[PDB]
């Protein structure tokens, strides 16, 4: 899988949900060989209120089974660490891929944070 | 493999491939150039050989598609995911598909078909994504200016040769 990542703004507009969460578990094939899923602990939700969420409705993020076909690969040491996951909703499930904008919240500039929290929406429709 | 089909490496050196259909974006003859130049990148570093076919099933079935296209991974329209490929093996394995919704170009003014094919073919041969940003097998399309000075990362060489050996 090869790809051109999105700018954070495009990541925000085209995604269905822009959640903030922590990776709770290692990848496991759920009810399909095609996708692997990560159990996640959702803290803050910046987008996708047409799917609720609150603090524990989205508990799994899906991605393809194998990297070659775009599966996302997460490898952090501290599980309480927080990430910004901008993803789509196939069915009612959050999907992520190699290109999906996923970065630890803490690494995010103050500007990017402000964009996710308030300003990116402003540029989406036009 | 253990659950999904596929093998770590091709159990033969002489592979065959086919460019199933073409993208309007670029003149048929230019696609052939990109794909072939692509494949050569790996032949130089291994004893592998590639023979083009025009009928029947080749190992590596190269093709362009949009949105839904047969396999269980539809393409995402313009942007984001530009292409995907499968590991060595029977059937759909080794194959490489390309997102037509992208602007395919043979130059540094769009998404360079060569660059992407070179990457995808690495998967058809048994390679995985690299963390080394300088490595071709890095998934994030890093588009380089002058194409003439394109070079493989040592890492890819060590990678592909640890499988198929260096040229004899």
């Amino acid at each position: 899988c090869t790809c051109v990542p999105p700018h954070p703004q495009t990541a925000f507009c085209n995604s269905d949900l822009v959640i903030r969460a922590k990776f709770v578990g290692t990848p496991e094939v759920n009810q399909t060989t095609l996708y692997q899923r990560y159990e996640i602990k959702m803290t803050k939700m910046y987008k996708g209120f047409q799917a609720l969420g609150d603090a524990a409705d989205i508990r799994f993020v899906y991605t393809p089974a194998m990297e070659s076909v775009c599966g996302y690969f997460h490898r952090s040491h501290n599980r309480s660490e927080e990430f910004l996951i901008a993803g789509k909703l196939q069915d009612g499930l959050l999907h992520i891929t190699t290109c999906s904008f996923v970065a630890p919240w803490n690494s995010l500039s103050l500007a990017q944070r402000r964009g996710f929290t308030k300003t990116y929406t402003v540029g989406c429709e036009e | 493999f253990r659950t999904f089909p596929g093998i770590p490496k091709w159990r033969k050196t002489h592979l065959t491939y086919r460019i199933v259909n073409y993208t309007p974006d670029l003149p048929k003859d230019a696609v052939d150039s990109a794909v072939e130049k692509a494949l050569k990148v790996w032949e130089e570093v291994t004893p592998l050989t590639f023979s083009r076919l025009y009928e029947g099933e080749a190992d590596i079935m190269i093709s362009f598609a949009v949105r839904e296209h047969g396999d269980f991974y539809p393409f995402d329209g313009p942007g984001n995911v530009l292409a995907h490929a499968y590991a060595p093996g029977p059937g759909i394995n080794g194959d490489a598909h390309f997102d037509d919704d992208e602007q395919w170009t043979k130059d540094t003014t769009g998404t360079n078909l060569f660059l992407v094919a070179a990457h995808e073919i690495g998967h058809s041969l048994g390679l995985f994504h690299s963390a080394n940003t300088e490595a071709l097998m890095y998934p994030l399309y890093h588009s380089l200016t002058d194409l003439t000075r394109f070079r493989l990362s040592q890492d890819d060489i060590n990678g592909i040769q640890s499988l198929y050996g260096p040229p004899p």
